[PDB]
Formats: structure tokens, C-alpha cells, sequence
RNA sequence: UUAUAUACAACCUCAACUCAUAUGGGACUACCCCCUGAAUUUAAGCAUAUUAAUUAGGGGAGGAAAAGAAACUAACAAGGAUUUUCUUAGUAGCGGCGAGCGAAAAGAAAACAGUUCAGCACUAAGUCACUUUGUCUAUAUGGCAAAUGUGAGAUGCAGUGUA
RNA sequence: GGCGAAAGCGAAAAUUUUCAAGUAAAACAUAAUUU
RNA sequence: AAUAAGUGGGAGAUAUUAGACCUCGGUUUGGUAUCGUCAAUGAAAUACCACUACUCUUAUUGUUUCCUUACUUACUUGAUU
């Protein structure tokens, strides 16, 4: 959920939670669409976001996420996933924790 | 491809060409009856781009609806009550006729769903469409699956609940700021949403 | 009933100008008579057809004037050899004649001086429009500029009151290239003196003075 | 009166040289089933373990549909268009020869749509567009295709420039024959 | 297919006569300001390619 | 093969069958769906307004129905499928500018899921369904091949490809 | 056959491939036949 | 020179001829020329050469609430087994 910046002159301020994720910035921002979509992103394909920082906005948040995303191996030979297996959610977090915080304005 | 060209010269209508090609075809098309079966669409590739492939077997069905408007069920001289509510002889109806051209297969043919519609010709004394008809239960079509989606239960008789082509298009429906209502599910399940008052737990 | 070396309907692009040097089939000079076929242009307004062109290259119009000159015309037009007089022809151009083979309307266009402009309607006034010669204020006259392009081939054209052109501006006798570049600016240079044109004619007409008129697009 | 891109049915170029322009096609027949089995079916046994990539020499017959043909007539690669003319709507069939003139192959018409479906093991066919080009047939190739030129491609830039069409016809006709045939008896004592 | 006889009918429309009322002929016709005058301009790309290949 | 003088083979429209083999009108209705559309009443009377895009209205569905992946917004430091609730708001306009009607993106909350068709080039019908005979079993209008037995299928089936 | 949004039609439904009852029958729609 | 459509370009064209050259006409040179640019002098400077177009004129494929007439296959109206 990235999106920011509701619309007209009445908010110049807030952030709605996130229906948008701008194909257009994923490749710039090291994804892997389809791959990212069984991550769980929702990627969807219909936003055109048009400001450079709004495309950094959600860059930043990319790699705020993707890296404490704890990579669960596929075949078990574990060689290409590739951040970690041995942070595996019973060793590392196991949290499922709810809020998902939006930076809270 | 030959389609794109069969298209290309299915527009070119006002010609002698297809004028005198409908000429032909148009009464040609009235010593049979309202309803017979037919093997093959007259239109080829507008029975294309509708949703369509040609396996055993998707039938088409002629039929002519009365090419008019509508005159208000009341004898011989006109509605009591008010005169917001005389008018009889240019009344006219909602649902266009290629929607009722297709509650004229329904019904008649008990066996069978209904899929998309196309016009051919118009003359003065009918307008008259074609039905794609499916079949339901041939023991191929259950197999098929690129035209499963048609026969779960909640897709039968597609003709009376409004969701063809052009029942789709009949009662309002679409988004935004032109179809404002119809918006409340239907059309006028608009009419009986807004008006619903929600005296509170706790007010 | 058109002509073989004037073409008057078919209208060609660009590269159908290369034929149009043919039309020297005598062995004297001709003069080119342009005229146009004019639509809503009516001359008793203030649309006077009178001006001039500048044809880069020179197909040398026969220029003879007589330079009216009061300390003005004749001081730097030594680099255009200039008659140098001192604008005493205006006392004889007039009721009389000056010599044996010789008229006393002989020139195409007229210069005047500057403070030499009362005297232009009143002594050689009523003898002038009977020649339709007459000198305007419009017509490139000033002599500050005027004495070098007075040798590169400047024409003064007046329109007539019943609907016809017929001026000298070159010949024909030439090379085609070199009309490559002179219809194709002489008419780029007729675009800024008519008025309010986006499409309002059809065909130029073109003709020289012993032949049929071609007609160009 | 019916319009002047028909007539181009049905004048069909008569059958003398028809019949000799189905006999290369006995030999261009697409596949016989069996023998696409037994084609394929060495596939599955002998170059499954025969790793051989040259002797099938996939032979060139005519093609067949109207969704395939349309493709090879733009492509530039048939040579000889069969189209039928007792056919339906028109418009799979109407717009095409019209093609082959500024397309510049050239094509003809056949009488009997289903002659072209008898032989290919379907129903019926409209549409078969050849393009094979080899030696054993190179020889009858020639002078079937200039009988084709002035019959159908070179008649193809005067077709639509004369067709009325549509006679009257016929018991009318002779009322409209007996008239002229009555006024000529009787104008033979006119000026008499 | 030939012409769509208002097409051919303002044919003989665009050849000299009238050309204003033939262009309001078509925005009666089709019409709508927008439309027409692309529907305009096609007669006329038609009778600029017939000019002189309209020969034989 | 048609002076309307015969066969056979297709085709094309098109029948008839105590054929085979199978699908459908009906019941209910609160909710839902496309339909047809009235009236007392209110204006101190009434005729356009209102009752109302309303009770019979009946043809259709289901555990969902319809909608739904925009020919939308908004005009901003942008947003972004459909549905219900709070608010927008009893405000905008429609109004015998009478009585009275009446929304809306935008703001926040639940839930969240995106994609096949048609049509270039997609480039050996490579397709699909019956049939019979067995495989394999199962209260299957069933899974594997085959005779390649039909027929459907080029008037186009399939794969890849879609606002 | 038809029309109606459907239910159904204050209806001499006389138009509705054969809309023939058929007839111990004959090739080669059994023969003139039955609205 | 009248009678220059008119009005302006023009300040000589064109034609002829032999000579020059070419296979040759022809162009050019000069002689001559009905007039004329010139003069004859006025309302247009008439030679030379015109775009335009009507008094209109011969002819063409004209849409025409065009009129009238036949045609028939669309359609309407019956008849018969």
C-alpha cells in the first residue's frame, strides 16, 4: 500500500493508504513484477505516477521492505532466493503483527 | 488476415454494393417465418467479434421484431386519472429491440441460453436481429472451457436479466458522471437505496 | 485551343518549370507580360496594384529614367552611373518634344525628388494619365537606396479599369534555372502586396510579349 | 441491375482448359490422413532414434481457407488464387480478386464450390490459393496462367467499366418483342 | 464498394458549386463541426488524385 | 447432367422419424433481478410538479443476485475496479423558483483478485466431440490408447497474444 | 403463419415443407384424389 | 489609320529574302512592309501581344416540391383442391 498525496487543494498534506503501485516505477526499483506480485505488493497495473520524488517515494519504501522480507526457499537447496534462509521466521521473526504503519503524518 | 478487410467492407453499407447486396438478401429473408433455424451466420465475422467460435454447436436463430413504437394497453380513448398520463400514439419503449430479440428466443426455445446479438438489415415493417444462441448441455461444451463461463447457473436466461449486449446497455449502466443513478447496484435499486433510512443503534 | 509552348490548363509541381526557357522561338527581345486572373480584387479601393519587385538575377528590363535631382539623387549615384542632372528634364518633358525618334513619354517608371512633389499633378499631371506612366510615392522613391537597384531591375506596374495586366519584367530567352529562382520569388514577392490570400486564386498566367500566355500553379 | 464488381461472377472460363487446371491439383492435395499418420507416426519410431533433420520435404500443395489466404496473397508468396462464386455471403469472397490487379498476381475463379472441398476431405472449401513453384509441374504451369491474364487479370482494368445487368426476362420480353415485331410489320407499308 | 451516395451527390458538390453550403451540406448530413470537416477534406483528396489519372 | 427428355456424385438451403442420446415450462418470494407505471393525498381548490422512475406490477435467477477491471475522475505538491455504512448535505441545481424534491468525485472504515475473447505473424489443424474395442477402475452423461470407425472442423478449430 | 414488455388474445385463426385420412400399394415424389 | 474591347506594356515587332551556319526549314543580319511603338498629338498613343469574359453562341455528363408515359421483381389485391 505506497500511494501518496490526495488530490485537490484541500489536502496538500495527507496520504491515502495505498490502492495505486505504479508499474512504471517497479523496474526501475530492482523488480520483477509477476515475481513480486506472489510476494504480495499489490502490483497493480493501472497507475501512471508522474512526479520523480512520488516515484522516489515509494523507491525508498521498496527497499524498506524486500530486505527484512525473509526469502522462504523454494527448492531447499536454498543457492538462489537469495537474502537469507537461516532468518526463517521461527529462528528470526514468526511476528504477524498487524498495523502496517503508513509513516503516520 | 481476410476479416479485417470483411469488416472494412461491412461499414461501406449505403453503396450498391451492399444496398443491392441487402436488396437481394432483405426479401429474400421474409417468405420464411418468424423463427427458423439456420446453419450458418449470415454474418460470418460479426458473429466474430462477439465472443464466438463455431464448434458442434452454436446455433443462430433469425428473428424479426415489428419495427414501431408502442401503444399503451387501454380501450379506445385514453388513461383516466391525469393528463400527465394521456398520450398513447407516439409512446415509446424502453428496452431496445436488440434485448427483445432475444426474449423472443427465450421463451419459445426452452432448451437454450443466449450469448450476443447482431443486426443485418432494416426495412420499414421490421428491424430483425440474429440470436447466438449456446447450447447447454452437449457433453462437448462442458469440455470447452474458454465458454465455461456461460453455464454455471447464474448465467442462464441472460435475455431477461439484462445482461447481453444491449440489456447490458438498457437499463443506464457504466461509470461515472452520466450514470450517476443507475449506480445503486442496478438501475433503479438506485431508487430504493438512497431512500433508506438508518435510525441508529445509537443515535 | 491552347498552345504547345504555353500551356494554360495541365498544372505542373515543381519540376515543370525546366520547359519554360522554349518560350524564346523568335530571335528579337520579348518582354514578359504578367497577368493574373483576379477574384474580388477591385481596383478603386485603396487595393492599388502598384509596386515593385526584386529579381535577383537581372533580365534586363530597358531602363531609362530621368533623375530629378536636388542634392540628393545624384550624390552617391556614381557607383550606378548616373545621367547627373539637376532635375531641369521636367521643363521640356512636357508640351513639346525633344528630338527626331524620340516621344515625350519615354521611360516605364519615373523618380522625383522629394520637395519636387506639387509640380508632379500639375504641370506633367494631365499629360500623364494620358500615358498611364505616372509616378507614384509607393514605387521605391526615395534616391537615398534607389540608384543601384535602379540597374537591378525595377518595374512599376499600374492597374488598369478593365480588369487586365500587361508589364514588363524580363525575358525568356534565358536558362530555366535561372527562372527556377525568378517566378518562384517574384511570386512569393506578389504574396505580401495582395491581400487576405490563403486560396483565393487557381493558376498564374504568363506571357511573353510575341508568344501565347503560359499558365503555371 | 446488380453492381459492376459482379459481374466478375460468374464469367468462368470455360471448362476445356478447367479441367486440366485440376489436374495439377491431384497432385496438390494437402494430406491424406492416413498417410499424415504414417508420416507422423515415423516420426515417433524411426527418427525418434534417427536424428535426421532432411528427408521430410514438406510438399508444397495449395492452401486452403480464407483466414490462411489472405495472408499469402499480401505476402507475395502464392501464385495462383482459386476462388469459388456459388458462395456465401460474399464477403469472404466479394473484395478479394480485386486484390490480385493490385496485387499483381494472377488469379481466377471455378464453378462448383464444393469441387474444391470433394478432394481436400472437408465440406466445402472456397478458398484454395497455390504456391507451388517446382519442376514437375513447371512445364503445363505456363500456359495455364497466360489463359488466366486476359480472362481474369487483364479483363480485371475493364470489368467494372461495363456491366448493366440484369435482363428482364421473358414472357414479358416477347410482349416487348411482339410490339416491335408488329410495328416493323406495319412499317413496311409505311414509307412503302 | 463504390460511393456512399452523399459522398457522390456533394461529388458533385466540391467540383466548383458551393462549397460553403456543401460543407454545411455535410455538418446537416453527418454532422457535427468536428466531424465534418474531416469528411470534407476526404472528397477532396479523392478529386486531387483524380485530376489527371482521371484520364482513361 | 436442367425440349422442365435419364443416371451418379457432391454441395446448398430443408425435411420426417414410438430412431439413438439428452436439455427445458413449472412451484415459491421477504431479499433480489429486466419489466410495464397508475391514485386518493400535498398546492389550503387544481391541471406540470407530488403519491413515484411508487401496491397488483410476473418473464427471470441464486446463495448470492445485478455491478466490476473505467471511452471515470478531478485540474490539484494528484488520484485510480465494483458494491454497503458515516460524512460530503438536507448544502449544488431541478423547481405554478409553489408545496416540495435532490445527488455527487473528493476525505476516512471493512474487504481485497486479478484476467480471457475479436482482430497483424501465432506460423505443417499441430483441433474438438461421438462411436466401437480393451487398459484403469467408479454408483464418473468417467481417465489410456486404438480401429486413425464417424462427423464436426477452413464459411475456421488450437496454442502463444488484449482497452 | 401472426402480433403483445410478458400473461395471454370482449378473434368466419380459411396464409401455415409433406401442414393429405390415406389407399393390400406399381416402377421412377402408389393414382386422379383430401384443406 | 480609322473604329486602339478597353487600357497598359512597348520605344519596334512580325513576315519576306538572300547571306552566315545546319542534312534542311527557319532564326538572325539588312532591305521592304498594312498599320503603328515614334510622329500624325488626343479619351485611351493603336504596331507587336493579351488575361478575361459577356450580347451570347454551337456542344457536353445538370442535381431539378420537375411534369407526363411505360416497365415489374420489391410490394399491395383476389382467385382457384
Amino acid at each position: 500500500r505506497p500511494v501518496v498525496r490526495c488530490p485537490t487543494i484541500r489536502y496538500h498534506t495527507k496520504l491515502r493508504a495505498g490502492r495505486g503501485f505504479t508499474l512504471e516505477e517497479l523496474k526501475g526499483a530492482g523488480i520483477g513484477a509477476n515475481f513480486a506480485k506472489t510476494i504480495g505488493i499489490a502490483v497493480d497495473r493501472r497507475r501512471k505516477n508522474k512526479s520523480l520524488e512520488s516515484r522516489q517515494r515509494n523507491i525508498q519504501r521498496l527497499k524498506e521492505y524486500r530486505s527484512k522480507l525473509i526469502l522462504f526457499p523454494i527448492n531447499e537447496k536454498k543457492i538462489r532466493a537469495g537474502e537469507s534462509s537461516l532468518e526463517e521466521c521461527k529462528l528470526a521473526t514468526q511476528l504477524k503483527g498487524p498495523v502496517l504503519p503508513i509513516k503516520n503524518e | 488476415g481476410a476479416y479485417r478487410y470483411m469488416q472494412e467492407l461491412y461499414r461501406k453499407k449505403q453503396s450498391d454494393v451492399m444496398r443491392y447486396l441487402l436488396r437481394i438478401r432483405v426479401w429474400q429473408y421474409r417468405q420464411l417465418t418468424k423463427l427458423h433455424r439456420s446453419p450458418r451466420p449470415t454474418r460470418p465475422d460479426k458473429a466474430r467479434r462477439l465472443g464466438y467460435r463455431a464448434k458442434q454447436g452454436f446455433v443462430i436463430y433469425r428473428i424479426r421484431v415489428r419495427r414501431g413504437g408502442r401503444k399503451r394497453p387501454v380501450p379506445k380513448g385514453c388513461t383516466y386519472g391525469k393528463p400527465k398520463s394521456h398520450g398513447v400514439n407516439q409512446l415509446k419503449p424502453y428496452r431496445g429491440l436488440q434485448s427483445i430479440a432475444e426474449e423472443r428466443v427465450g421463451r419459445r426455445l426452452g432448451g437454450l441460453r443466449v450469448l450476443n446479438s447482431y443486426w443485418i438489415a432494416q426495412d420499414a415493417s421490421y428491424k430483425y436481429f440474429e440470436v447466438i444462441l449456446i447450447d447447454t448441455h452437449h457433453s462437448a461444451i462442458r469440455r470447452d472451457p474458454k465458454i465455461n463461463w456461460i453455464c454455471k447457473h447464474v448465467h442462464k436466461h441472460r435475455e431477461l436479466r439484462g445482461l447481453t449486449s444491449a440489456g447490458k446497455s438498457s437499463r443506464g449502466i457504466g461509470k461515472g458522471y452520466r450514470y450517476s443513478q443507475t449506480i445503486g447496484g442496478s438501475r433503479r435499486a438506485a431508487w430504493k437505496r438512497k431512500n433508506r433510512e438508518h435510525m441508529h443503534r445509537k443515535r | 485551343m491552347a498552345s504547345k509552348v504555353s500551356r494554360d490548363t495541365l498544372y505542373e509541381g515543381v519540376n515543370g518549370l525546366l520547359e519554360a526557357s522554349a518560350k524564346k522561338k523568335r530571335g528579337f527581345l520579348e518582354t514578359v507580360e504578367l497577368q493574373i486572373g483576379l477574384k474580388n480584387y477591385d481596383p478603386q479601393k485603396d487595393k492599388r496594384f502598384s509596386g515593385t519587385v526584386k529579381l535577383k538575377h537581372i533580365p534586363r528590363p530597358k531602363m531609362k529614367v530621368c533623375i530629378l535631382g536636388d542634392q540628393q539623387h545624384c550624390d552617391e549615384a556614381k557607383a550606378n552611373n548616373v545621367d547627373f542632372m539637376d532635375a531641369e528634364a521636367l521643363k521640356k518633358l512636357n508640351k513639346n518634344k525633344k528630338l527626331v525618334k524620340k516621344l515625350a513619354k519615354s521611360y516605364d517608371a519615373f523618380l522625383a525628388s522629394e520637395s519636387l512633389i506639387k509640380q508632379i499633378p500639375r504641370l506633367l499631371g494631365p499629360g500623364l494619365n494620358k500615358a498611364g506612366k505616372f509616378p507614384a510615392l509607393l514605387s521605391h522613391q526615395e534616391s537615398m537606396i534607389g540608384k543601384i537597384e535602379e540597374v537591378k531591375s525595377t518595374i512599376k506596374f499600374q492597374m488598369k479599369k478593365v480588369l487586365c495586366l500587361s508589364v514588363a519584367v524580363g525575358h525568356v530567352g534565358m536558362k530555366s534555372d535561372e527562372l527556377a529562382q525568378n517566378v518562384n520569388l517574384s511570386i512569393n514577392f506578389l504574396v505580401s502586396l495582395l491581400k487576405k490570400n490563403w486560396q483565393n486564386v487557381r493558376s498564374l498566367h504568363v506571357k511573353s510579349s510575341m508568344g501565347p500566355p503560359q499558365r503555371l500553379y | 441491375k446488380v453492381p459492376p464488381p459482379i459481374h466478375q461472377f460468374s464469367q468462368t472460363l470455360d471448362k476445356t482448359t478447367a479441367v486440366k487446371l485440376f489436374k495439377l491439383l491431384e497432385k496438390y492435395r494437402p494430406e491424406s490422413p492416413l498417410a499424415k499418420k504414417l508420416r507422423l507416426k515415423k516420426i515417433a519410431e524411426a527418427k525418434a532414434k534417427g536424428k535426421d533433420v532432411e528427408p521430410k520435404k514438406k510438399p508444397s500443395y495449395v492452401s486452403a481457407g480464407t483466414n490462411t489466404v489472405t495472408k499469402l496473397i499480401e505476402q507475395k508468396k502464392a501464385q495462383l488464387v482459386v476462388i469459388a462464386h456459388d458462395v456465401d455471403p460474399l464477403e469472404l469472397v466479394l473484395f478479394l480478386p480485386a486484390l490480385c490487379r493490385k496485387m499483381g498476381v494472377p488469379y481466377c475463379i471455378v464453378k462448383g464450390k464444393a469441387r474444391l472441398g470433394r478432394l481436400v476431405r472437408r465440406k466445402t472449401c472456397t478458398t484454395l490459393a497455390l504456391t507451388t513453384v517446382d519442376n514437375n509441374d513447371k512445364a503445363n504451369f505456363g500456359k495455364v496462367l497466360e489463359a488466366v491474364k486476359t480472362n481474369f487479370n487483364e479483363r480485371h482494368e475493364e470489368i467494372r467499366r461495363h456491366w448493366g445487368g440484369g435482363i428482364l426476362g421473358s414472357k414479358s420480353l416477347a410482349r416487348i418483342s411482339k410490339l416491335e415485331r408488329a410495328k416493323a410489320r406495319e412499317l413496311a407499308q409505311k414509307q412503302g | 464498394v463504390g460511393h456512399a451516395p452523399y459522398e457522390k451527390r456533394t461529388m458533385e458538390l466540391l467540383k466548383v458549386s458551393k462549397d460553403k453550403r456543401a460543407l454545411k451540406f455535410l455538418k446537416r448530413r453527418l454532422g457535427t463541426h468536428i466531424r465534418a470537416k474531416r469528411k470534407r477534406e476526404e472528397l477532396s483528396n479523392i478529386l486531387t488524385q483524380l485530376r489527371k489519372a482521371q484520364t482513361h
